[PDB]
Formats: C-alpha cells, sequence, structure tokens
RNA sequence: AUUGGGCGUAAAGCAAGCGCAGGCGGAUUGAAAAGUCUGGUGUUAAAGGCAGCUGCUUAACAGUUGUAUGCAUUGGAAAC
RNA sequence: GGCGAAGGCGAAAACUUAGGCCAUUACUGACGCUUAGGCUUGAAAGUGUGGGGAGCAAAUAGGAUUAGAUACCCUAGUAGUCCACACCGUAAACGAUAGAUACUAGCUGUCGGGGCGAUCCCCUCGGUAGUGAAGUUAACACAUUAAGUAUCUCGCCUGG
RNA sequence: GGUGCAUGGUUGUCGUCAGCUCGUGUCGUGAGAUGUUGGGUUAAGUCCCGCAACGAGCGCAACCCUUAUCGUUAGUUACA
C-alpha cells in the first residue's frame, strides 16, 4: 500500500528518463507511446544484454537513445550485424524522416543497478531454481560489490498453491523514509510455468548529501 | 589449575 | 564430525493477527572418537537454524572413553522422567537402538551396545538421558585410584 | 617478611547469622560477638598463593582485570589502582555479558577508539552542536568502557572485591575456564570462586589494605616498587573514616 | 510394574479413632538345623528345542551323539 | 494464637473425667508398629416422639425488574433453626499429602517446660509458622512438620 | 467468457497509529523470556538514568515542497 520509492524522490533527486517536448498535447502522446515501445523492446526482446535503462531525447524530429547495458557486444552483435537490425526496428517503430544515431555504452559496476539484478532473479526463478538459494547467491554477490543494505521480496506461486507464503529479505541500511537517500528500485515479472512471479529489488547506493538537485 | 602456563 | 540431525519441529508462538511459525531443529555432532555435542536452536528458516544448532553443539563438546568399543558396566539414564537403559553388549552384536539413541551412540564412534527406551520418547529428553548416563559412568582406573586396590583388583 | 598479623585489628566480622554454613571451615567456633572472626594463618597462605599466581600471570605476559561496583570507595579505589598500574578495570555496572560474549563488546570498544581518534584529529571542523553531541557519546563511552579498553582477548585472570554483589561477574567467569580470585566475605559461596581470600569487605580500610597489597604484588612483577607489598611497617596504615559497627540494618 | 509402576494439583491415602487374626520387629550367649548354601546317589520316556555330526544333488528334511530342568533321599556348614 | 485423633472447642462457676509436655540413677524387661475382619466417634441437612419457638429463614403468597422470572431486590411467611430420647453416617470430613522409625545445610520467628536469671536476653527439650542449600519434582513447588535418603504394614489406582 | 477461495501489480482499513523484529549472549529440559522491561520526558520504542543484557534494522524523527520576514540578481506584457 506504500508509495513506490522511485516516484517519491523522482524529479527532485533523480533526473527524468525521457526529456523531450513537442506541440502542446497534439502528438506528445504519440511520442510517449512510441518511445515507451523502444524502452519495452529493449527490456523485453534482448534479455542477454542486461539493459539497465534507456534515455530518450527528442526535439522536433530528432531522437537519440542513450543506453546503459552491462554487455554492449550482444546489442552490437558480431561484425555489427545486430546493431543495424535493432536500429532498423527502432526506425520502423519511429518512422523514416527522423534521424536515430543510437549509442551504446557499458555501465561501470552494473551489479549495483536493481534492474539487472531483478532480471537475473526472474531468469533464475523461471528456470525452476530453488528460490531461497538463488536469493542468497544474488544477495551475497550484490552486497559484496560494496553497496549498502538490500531489500528483495518475492510473491506469487512459490512452487505451488497457497501463495500466502511470501519470502522477504532485508540486509542493512536502506531508508525509504529519507528523501536524500539515493535509492534504486526495479521490478520484473518472472513468468513461471505456474503463473506470474513478481520480483522487487531495493538497492541502497550510498548517501547523496550536498546533491542540491538532480544530476 | 596448578599454574598459568 | 558428521553433524547428523534428528528431528525438526514446527514450533509456533501466537501474536495478534498471525502465527510466528518458526521451526527449529535438533542436531547431534560427533568426532566418532569421543567428542559429542548437541545443538537445539530456533530460527525462521531451515539452513540458518541448522547453522545455529551446529555452532551451539560444536561450541560445547566433551570427551568419553572407549572400553573395547563399548560401555563396560550397567547404567540407567535418569533425566526428566525419561529413562534409557545402556548395557555392555558383547563385541560382535553391533549397534541396536532407536533414532536418537543410534545417532548419539554412533556419533560417539562406539560399537555393540544394548539399549531400550523407558517412559517418554521426546528427542531432547532422550539426548539428555543418554548424555547423563554416558557421563555419570565412572572409569575403572578412576575408581581404582580412589581405592587402595588399584593393582587390577 | 609479608603482612604480619599485627595489622589485623579490625578485618574480621560481618553481619550476624547471615553466613553461608558450608564455608565455616575458615571460621572458628562462634564467640559472643557473633561477627564471624577468621584464622589469620590460613589467610596468610591464601594471600601467598594469590601472590605467587598473580606474579606468575604477570610474568606470563597476560592481561588481568579488576572489578568494583560498591557505591564510592571501592570505585575510587580501583580507579587509584588503575592510575597506579597500567591495566584494565571496571567501575560502573558489570554489563551482564561482558566476558561470556566479547565480539558485541569488542566492536563497541573499537567504535569508542574510532570516535576518540576522530575527536583527536578533528579541529572542530564539524558543527558546534555536532562536536557537542559527539563529545556526549564520548563521555558515555568513557563512563561505561573506561576500564576495559587496553585488551584484545578475554583476560587470563580477574579479581573481585565481593562475589556476592558480583554474582553476574563471578558466574560469567565460571562459565568460561578462566580462574578468578575474590575477597570472600562470610556470606559468599566458596565452591564457585576458584581462589578464596576470606577478608572482610564491609570495612573500607580492610578493602584498601587487601587490594593495595594485591596491586603491589602484581606491580612487583611489573617491575614497579611494591609500596605496600613486602613493606615491613609504617606504610600499610592508610587514612580511614571511623571504621566500626560491622553489623548492618 | 517379582525382575519392572504410582497415590499434593494428571486415575489413585478410607473422615478419624480403639483394635483381634496376620505381616514385620532391639542387643548378647548355646543348642538343635526348617529355611538358607554346598557334596554324593536315584530319578526327571522318546520325539521336539540347542550344538556338533552324518545322509539326502543342498536347504525343506531324515537320522546320530552331547546338552539342560525339578524333585526325593543321603554328608556336611551354621552368617542370617 | 492454644487444645483435640477427626468432626470441633472462646460470658462466669462447681463436680466427674480425658489425654498431653520436661528431667526422670526408679521399676518391668522387647511387653513394639501396622491392622483384613470387629468395635467407637463422626459438620450440616433430614426422620420419629414431647417440649420450646425471640430473631432468622426452605417451601408459599404479594410488590417491583425483565420480553418472560417458577430467580437475583423488597414485604410477609411454614418446616426447620433450640432442648430431652432414638436413627441416618454423608461433606472441597483437605495439608486434596496413611501410619511408624532413623538420617540429611542453614536462617528468621513464635508458644510450652527446665535451669541461669527484673522482662530484655543464653542455652536445653518439644510443639507450631516463615525463609531457604543440596536432593526430589513433568512443572508448580517440597525441603528437618519433605512431596529427600530408605525400611515395615495397611488401603487404593489401571483411558474417557 | 469463468475462477481475486491460483494470482502479479495496484489500492482500502486499523493508521502517520508507535508500534514490529533480528544478531550475539544469558535464563528455562521446552514452547518461551530477558532487548521491547523500571523512572522521568515527549505526538512518537523521542531522549536520557536504572537494568543479564550489548548492539542493529523497518517505522517515528530530519533531509523535499509550500506560506509566513528580511537581504540580494533582474527588470517587462508588470509597477510607476
Amino acid at each position: 500500500q506504500k508509495v513506490n520509492s522511485n516516484g517519491l524522490r523522482f524529479g527532485i533527486n533523480k533526473n527524468w528518463i525521457s526529456r523531450w517536448t513537442a506541440n502542446s498535447h497534439a502528438q506528445t502522446a504519440k511520442w510517449l507511446i512510441e518511445d515507451e515501445k523502444i524502452r519495452n523492446l529493449f527490456f523485453v526482446n534482448y534479455r542477454n544484454a542486461q539493459v539497465s535503462n534507456v534515455e530518450i531525447e527528442r526535439t522536433q524530429a530528432t531522437v537519440d537513445v542513450f543506453v546503459y547495458a552491462a554487455q554492449p557486444a550482444f546489442l552490437i552483435g558480431s561484425e555489427n550485424k545486430n546493431i543495424q537490425k535493432i536500429t532498423k526496428q527502432i526506425k520502423q517503430i519511429i518512422g523514416r524522416t527522423t534521424n536515430l544515431d543510437l549509442t551504446i555504452n557499458e555501465i561501470g559496476s552494473p551489479m549495483l543497478s536493481a534492474r539487472i539484478i531483478a532480471r537475473d532473479l526472474a531468469n533464475a526463478i523461471e528456470a525452476r531454481v530453488p528460490l531461497r538459494t538463488a536469493m542468497r547467491q544474488s544477495l551475497i554477490k550484490v552486497l559484496k560489490a560494496g553497496a549498502n543494505g538490500i531489500k528483495v521480496l518475492v510473491s506469487g506461486r512459490l512452487n505451488g498453491a497457497e501463495i500466502a507464503r511470501d519470502k522477504m529479505y532485508i540486509e542493512g541500511n536502506m531508508p525509504l523514509s529519507t528523501l536524500r537517500a539515493d535509492i534504486d528500485y526495479a521490478l520484473e515479472k518472472a513468468q513461471t510455468t505456474y503463473g506470474v512471479i513478481g520480483v522487487k529489488v531495493w538497492i541502497n547506493r550510498g548517501m547523496i548529501y550536498t546533491k542540491g538537485l538532480n544530476r | 589449575m596448578g599454574n598459568f602456563d | 564430525f558428521e553433524e547428523r540431525i534428528v528431528k525438526l519441529k514446527r514450533i509456533s508462538k501466537t501474536t495478534k493477527g498471525g502465527r510466528n511459525m518458526r521451526f527449529s531443529v535438533l542436531v547431534v555432532v560427533g568426532n566418532r572418537k569421543g567428542k559429542i555435542g548437541y545443538g537445539i536452536a530456533k530460527a525462521l528458516e531451515v539452513p540458518n537454524a541448522i547453522k545455529k544448532a551446529i555452532k551451539a553443539a560444536h561450541n560445547s563438546l566433551h570427551t568419553i572413553e572407549i572400553h573395547k568399543g563399548s560401555i563396560y558396566h550397567e547404567v540407567i539414564g535418569r533425566s526428566g522422567a525419561s529413562r534409557v537403559l545402556l548395557k555392555p553388549a558383547p563385541q560382535g552384536t553391533g549397534i541396536i537402538a532407536g533414532g536418537a539413541i543410534r545417532a548419539i551412540i554412533e556419533l560417539a564412534g562406539y560399537s555393540d551396545i544394548y539399549t531400550k527406551n523407558l517412559g517418554r520418547n521426546t528427542p531432547i529428553n532422550m539426548i539428555h538421558a543418554t548424555m547423563d548416563g554416558i557421563l555419570k559412568q565412572l572409569s575403572p582406573r578412576r575408581v581404582a585410584i580412589l581405592r587402595n586396590k588399584n593393582l587390577n583388583e | 617478611s609479608l603482612a604480619k598479623l599485627g595489622e589485623m585489628r579490625t578485618h574480621v566480622g560481618m553481619v550476624k547469622r547471615y553466613w553461608n554454613p558450608k564455608m565455616g571451615f575458615f571460621i572458628e567456633p562462634e564467640r559472643k560477638h557473633n561477627n564471624d572472626h577468621f584464622v589469620l594463618e590460613l589467610q596468610r597462605q591464601s594471600l601467598q598463593t594469590a601472590y605467587n599466581y598473580v606474579k606468575e600471570v604477570a610474568q606470563n605476559n597476560g592481561q588481568i582485570l579488576f572489578v568494583g561496583t560498591k557505591n564510592d570507595y571501592v570505585k575510587k579505589l580501583v580507579n587509584n589502582i588503575a592510575k597506579r598500574v597500567d591495566v584494565a578495570f571496571i567501575t560502573q555496572r558489570w554489563l551482564g555479558g561482558t566476558l561470556t560474549n566479547f565480539k558485541t563488546l569488542s566492536i563497541s570498544i573499537n567504535k569508542l577508539n574510532k570516535l576518540v581518534e576522530k575527536q583527536a584529529e578533528n579541529a572542530a571542523d564539524l558543527t558546534k552542536k555536532e562536536n557537542l553531541m559527539l563529545s556526549r557519546e564520548i563521555e558515555r563511552l568513557e563512563k561505561f568502557f573506561g576500564g576495559v579498553k587496553s585488551l584484545k582477548r578475554l583476560p587470563n585472570l580477574l579479581i573481585v572485591d565481593d562475589p556476592v554483589y558480583e554474582k553476574n561477574a563471578v558466574a560469567e567467569a565460571n562459565i568460561l575456564r578462566i580462574p578468578v580470585v575474590a575477597l570472600c566475605n562470610t556470606n559468599t559461596n566458596p565452591e564457585l570462586v576458584d581462589f578464596i581470600i576470606p577478608a572482610n569487605n564491609h570495612q573500607p580500610q580492610s578493602t584498601c589494605l587487601l587490594m593495595n597489597l594485591l596491586a603491589d604484588a602484581v606491580a612487583e612483577a611489573k617491575a614497579m616498587p611494591t609500596m605496600f607489598a613486602y613493606k615491613p611497617d609504617e606504610e600499610i596504615q592508610i587514612e580511614i573514616p571511623q571504621k566500626q559497627e560491622a553489623p548492618r540494618q
């Protein structure tokens, strides 16, 4: 029932994920419903790239999609065979008159981003791996990377019915109540063979003192 | 205990 | 040091709107040459409870002797209205006992022994009676020293 | 040669009929005083054993510990012993878990030292209120952990003025295999404490006498001059408010 | 529950008392010796049980030899 | 607080009578414990006969309350509650702990007897309470008056 | 179209109520208790003294926005 921890600090401690504008409510809706398609395509079609997030930047028929993925080569492909393919789906989903000029950059220490860790949890759980040991291995590997406390909780069919058997894990300082906290949040739908498994990860990534405003 | 060590 | 468990129990205490199902476990660990210790500990999940019990057990061990691979004189294990009988079996017969009794004796690296439960059978009282019987046992050398007939008589 | 019987003018006597019966082996048959008098020869051999063990421990290169909790005089007394011999101690309440567990207290003493060096290096660069509050928990940590800070492992040995009042401390010591020596009054339980010293702890003069001789018995092994130990005379007599009325209400 | 159970609150101390019969019962000396212990003798059918062996192609099985137990009587002992 | 084996016993007096406690060189000389069966006692209520009957008060009537009230409250009100002679033999008749014997830390009391001796205190032999060690106990708790260490005997128990 | 009595996600109430727990340790054969209890202090498990407990986490607190005063940078399409 509590508020999404991302939204409360979003816009005052975290820069927006898609900065653009157009003619007043004429086709701004079109641009939003279009670039969310690019975002979903990145997070869905290529699991193997572990894309942390995508930045969309439009101004009057130009677009630049900055991406931050742990493994850039899979998006690049072999001898650049996959980059041209992915950019042509981006084009055919955006049109033809607009330049694209995509860029892919590896993200330093990706394992401190809740998105890729939640994706790994989804992959492990969907693969019938025992959930407890997968949680422990992922939690230890994340914590060892030098971050602050973590919060991972999972609902859904934990290998059977009577779903009200949900496991939660909390391992240190992660203060929702503090706005100046620099907290990360993600969510994935581990589509198991028995239904839907929602995995949620909270990452505490150090104090964000003297930030002033968004980065 | 006899002694310490 | 085989640290074989004996019985996990889904114990629970009641709070307003819900039950704190916090299952525990009892474990027996033994070097198989004289070191014996048991650990009971309560925790929310199996592996952490197992680790707590193993730490509690291995923290507090104690020694015991070997008389031809077995006890040498009669004893009754009196502990909390739960008696267990130990008899010095002949060498060849081998271990014969229940769950907890076999766990304790085999983890002690023993051999042939005659056993029979009396009264209750809850595992913790079984363990307590067996340890009390096995440790209240006096060594023949010890009684010989406190006697004037120490010369094999 | 060592603490003749002449010093014993009032160091025997405790509240009447409040004595554990099993320890009567140290006490002669009762007189009309009903304040349990002692045998000073056994007292002397007990002190001799205590001395030759504490000297051995000190030359064994170990860490000993001091315990004091009674209202003022024993606390200031152990403070004087600590400022006279470089060795840990306790003044405030025994923490109830000081020795049986030490990781959860070693981390706290390490935090104490970290904050101490933080103040030692900071030139008040933090906020004035921040410096105030930091000094505030510094004061609290000095109050509670002032004594036990110059040690790494659990002490090889410890003393206590009164095992009865330090039932927690003596019990925790007995849980572990480390020995203990006590100033056992007539109400103590002899089988618990390892080494027994039947001295009267109610009279402050007796207390200061005994702990000063113990302190010099360890300081002579610490190469320091033994002011009250092996001193012939004219040094043992310490100032004292009127010391009488062994019975208490 | 003789080996081998309990009777405060879980089943179980009668409401209490006087008490026949019976059960148990201080110390010391002698005798007898019922019990008690041990010695001899007689006896306690075969099969079956145990063990070995023999013979069945081997166990299933058939057979051989040895093996307890109790009682009566007789010589002693004399702690209880 | 005291006495009685138990039920019980408290305004005063007389007669008869019980058992009890401490020291007993006295006497006798094992004459003791337990006790099936037998016998005696045994709170209240109840029964029979004659009295007695102030108050109280089953049952009963009435007034209230309630949805109803054959109850809780109130006003009456009978047996009975009391005494004399016979009977009933039950009770949470409890310390929910059968009797007897000896031993086993301690402390605080209290009452009876003896001595020292104004009480106050000292101790001795006993009863009666509280606290509390080991020990026991499933735990609660008991602990020199045991539910401990044992013995003798009786009675008793074998899921609801 | 059905199954919120298979669900994820989302939301309501207790309730912005001060409460909920964990690590080590101790006590108890055991569920469990001790921290969280005792005193003052607050809206608060807010703080601090006592304490066989020592610490730690979620929450509460503060970090955000917003109105209330003053100073500054700026001057229009205000104001003048």
